[PDB]
RNA sequence: UAGUCGGGUGAUUAGCCAGACUCUAACUUAUUGAACGUA
DNA sequence: GGAAGCGAAAGTGTCGCAACCCGAGAGAGGAACGATCTCGGGTTGCGACACTTTCGCAACCTAATACGTTCA
């Protein structure tokens, strides 16, 4: 989602995990961290991200480190501003896909 | 500090807008007390009254709450379409007393997938927003009354979210009023009878601003509490008063519970500062009303700034050429500004505004009687000043179709009477 | 197969030789600070 | 640590829209007085949004230094 919001926008933000449904319940930490590693080839081999957040009422932030998705989305998007290029699709269908066909 | 030198006018000065709605660049200023906007029927009309909004909502949302983030435009519609810039921007500065003559704004919006995250600029505004809250919850002090009245409010018609004051801001932009809230707290009012000269003053309002209206109050059957009028003499109710009548109540019925609750250390609550946009101040209005109209309200509120578009040259006649702004009927050619009528307005003919600052003539050019009179003018013309069988079959026509009392025919007969003296004099001389 | 280590040619590329493969590289930060040089 | 502005995440409130009730009302169809069918106000339910709130991204760097590399 921050790949996302930053070829929406730059300084765009991202989705974010819970301080009530993403935090181990057990856990003494009182923090969850999805740390990742993307690969975009020899150039940019290791692109890290680590959407983190704290428990709520814990007095203990825990930032994020979005910032090689903002950089490597700003590439994306203002070389597609200058020359039209082909960005990358991200989608997401879990079981909410399923739905009754209801009748930008 | 006089309660830092807020209790110095108050109002807005420019707009800027660029690139926003059809707006490639257009600088708009503005008059302390009354500018109006004619030319269109409230398309581009619409746009700057929204904008303007726009801008109000952050002072609003500013004032009610610490960091209020009040409206922003919309990355959709908000966007001239066609703009190499790919964003919008609306600017627009403020004047607030001799300190602060010039608080900026910015409203950006650049459409997705643009390098540059184009931002609107409100750190002044929020500044001075932030300075009215603190310095009011500190001390009370009379804030400003932000409204909008668009052709929504045409419409037909909870202590804690009535009674309360800073309710007076809520839904007070985005177009129709709350009347119903109205309808609530002058009931709710009637029932505490402070509050007295608050009720007071809204029925001197109605009473004065609204011809028809003479008296209100409310009945307390047991059961059922009815809001009633005295409509030409009829004691009725809301649901009773005609279209214009009760739209007419409703706008200054709102814009009044607005001031008494916004500014209640005032001896007169309706004179406190605001910017009130009105669209179409004739709504299912008759000549008459429209004659004064302009009148009440400025007359009701002694110092409120009033943008209101219209259409109507007998509301025009009321006021001073300078307030008044002309689209060009051909604004596909964008243009950067909004020059004032070269006639002046206020004190003139109805039929003369109509004619040159809307380009209307005085009589219908789809009826051909409404010719007859000036082709006998260029008809007495064209044979030596004298009569002739077609220009006497055209006083004929004149004297039976508008009568024998006629102005056509007095005039017809003025014209005639004068050429023949020219044609006499002429042998004379 | 793939990645990887990096001996020469050619000139951060290309390209010829070797090779090895715990599920499993991703080359970093300057003026501090070590280490290299240089003066 | 965090400005300025923006948007995510979450929670609460608004408010159409529907469902349903409860009198009226012209008058079956033939037996008087009027079944049914409607016309309305009006109350309650009910969920889709609309607004309110908090969190959190990360600008900035009176006090350095100024041969070239490497490395935290």
């Amino acid at each position: 989602s921050w790949f996302v919001a930053n070829i929406l926008k730059e300084g765009g933000s991202g989705q974010r995990l819970s301080e009530l449904t993403d935090i181990k319940n057990d856990a003494e930490n009182r923090y969850a961290d999805v740390s990742s590693t993307f690969f975009f080839g020899k150039g940019l081999k290791s692109v890290p991200i680590r959407l983190s957040r704290s428990a709520l009422g814990t007095a203990e932030r825990r930032d994020s480190e979005v910032k090689p998705a903002r950089d490597l989305a700003d590439i994306w998007r203002v070389i597609n501003e200058a020359k039209t290029i082909n960005l990358p699709t991200f989608a997401l269908y879990n079981v909410e896909r399923s739905q009754p066909f209801n009748r930008g | 500090t006089c309660r830092d030198y807020i209790q110095n006018a108050f109002y807005l000065r420019r707009l800027t807008l660029k690139d926003f709605r059809r707006f490639s660049l257009l600088e708009i200023k503005f008059e302390e007390d009354l500018t109006v906007i004619i030319g269109n029927n409230g398309k581009g009309k619409t746009s700057i009254l929204y904008a303007i909004a726009k801008t109000l909502s952050w002072f609003v949302a500013n004032i009610l709450k610490e960091g209020g983030s009040g409206q922003r435009l919309s990355e959709l519609t908000d966007i001239k379409n066609d703009a190499e810039n790919r964003y919008a921007d609306v600017s627009s500065t403020f004047f607030f007393g001799k300190g602060l003559k010039s608080v900026p704004i910015r409203l950006s919006r650049s459409a997705l997938g643009t390098a540059e995250r184009r931002d609107s600029e409100v750190k002044p505004a929020r500044d001075l927003a932030d300075i009215w809250r603190v310095i009011n919850e500190a001390k009370t002090i009379n804030l400003p009354t932000f409204a909008l009245y668009n052709v929504e409010r045409s419409q037909p018609f909870n202590a804690g979210r009535r009674e309360e004051r800073f309710d007076a801001y809520s839904q007070a932009l985005g177009g129709a009023g709350r009347f119903d809230h109205f309808v609530e707290w002058y009931i709710y009012l009637h029932k505490r009878t402070t509050e007295s000269v608050q009720k007071s003053i809204v029925e001197k309002s109605i009473c004065s601003v609204v011809p028809s209206i003479s008296k209100i109050w409310v009945e307390m059957t047991t059961g059922s509490d009815l809001v009633k009028v005295t409509n030409d003499g009829h004691d009725v109710t809301i649901d009773q008063l005609s279209d214009g009548q009760r739209v007419f109540l409703s706008l200054v019925a709102d814009l009044a519970r607005r001031m008494v609750m916004l500014n209640p250390l005032l001896e007169n609550p309706l004179e406190g500062r605001g910017i009130v946009l009105i669209d179409e101040i004739e709504l299912h209005l008759h000549p008459k009303w429209q004659q004064e109209v302009i009148l009440n309200l400025r007359s009701v509120f002694p110092n409120i700034q009033f943008i209101i578009t219209t259409h109507s040259p007998i509301v025009l006649s009321t006021i001073e050429k300078r307030c008044i702004r002309e689209f060009d009927p051909n604004d596909d050619g964008n243009q950067s500004f909004l020059d004032s009528p070269d006639m002046q307005t206020k004190g003139s003919e109805n039929a003369q505004i109509l004619e040159q600052v809307m380009n209307v003539h005085p009589t219908p050019p789809g009826i051909a009687e409404s010719h007859w009179l000036g082709d006998f003018e260029l008809l007495l013309l064209d044979n030596s000043g004298e009569l002739d069988n077609q220009s006497q079959e055209l006083y004929d026509k004149i004297k039976t179709h508008f009568g024998i009392d006629s102005a056509e025919l007095k005039k017809a007969d003025s014209l005639i009477r004068i050429n023949k003296m020219k044609n006499k004099i002429n042998k004379i001389r």
